[PDB]
């Protein structure tokens, strides 16, 4: 994961 | 710049990925091949209304094309989206609403979501007085490619992003 927001992966490999 | 920053060299829209107004985590490859606007909305604005009808308006007339709208809620612009996810659910039902509703999110600052930082600072996404959104219902145009094309400010009634549009199918 780049870029995580909250509880998540917002942008993936 | 002290936070991570590895979303500033993402190439596409398609690359992020959001939870929808469901709590349901959605990858945006899924808009690959699609005209896409992105926009940051509100419920308790005086230009709600017109925001909602127009972007209903759009989706409405060009989804056969391929046109997808992405809309944001986002209470930083005077509080005026205080409502819950289902809240705002219902509220863009009662506008008939048929496009993709996301979500709560920051927009601006160190806690944005990371495709609306990315939006900011591409080429095409350039703000006026910089690049922050300055109020609710900006929109961005993105092409087929995922690649932002047109930046409009929160006056600019949805309608006229139809003279640009087409331009992309």
């Amino acid at each position: 994961c780049r870029a995580w927001y909250q509880n998540y992966c917002a942008l993936r490999r | 710049s002290a936070s991570r920053d590895d979303w500033r060299a993402a190439r596409s829209m398609h690359e992020f990925s959001a939870k929808d107004i469901d709590g349901h985590m959605v990858n945006l490859d899924k808009y690959r091949g699609f005209v896409s606007i992105v926009t940051n909305v509100a419920s308790q604005c005086g230009k709600t209304e017109v925001n909602y009808t127009q972007l209903v308006d759009l989706h409405a007339r060009y989804a056969e094309r391929g046109l997808r709208i992405l809309a944001f809620p986002s209470n930083q612009f005077g509080k005026q989206e205080p409502g819950s996810n289902e809240e705002i659910k219902e509220f863009a039902a009662g506008y008939n609403v048929k496009f993709d509703m996301f979500s709560k999110i920051e927009v601006n600052g160190d806690d944005a979501h990371p495709l609306w930082k990315w939006m900011k600072i591409q080429p095409k996404g350039k703000g006026i007085l910089g690049n922050a959104i300055k109020w609710n219902f900006t929109k961005f145009l993105i092409d087929k490619n995922g690649v932002v094309v047109k930046r409009y400010g929160p006056m600019e009634e949805p309608l006229v992003i139809e003279k640009d549009l087409p331009h992309y199918f």
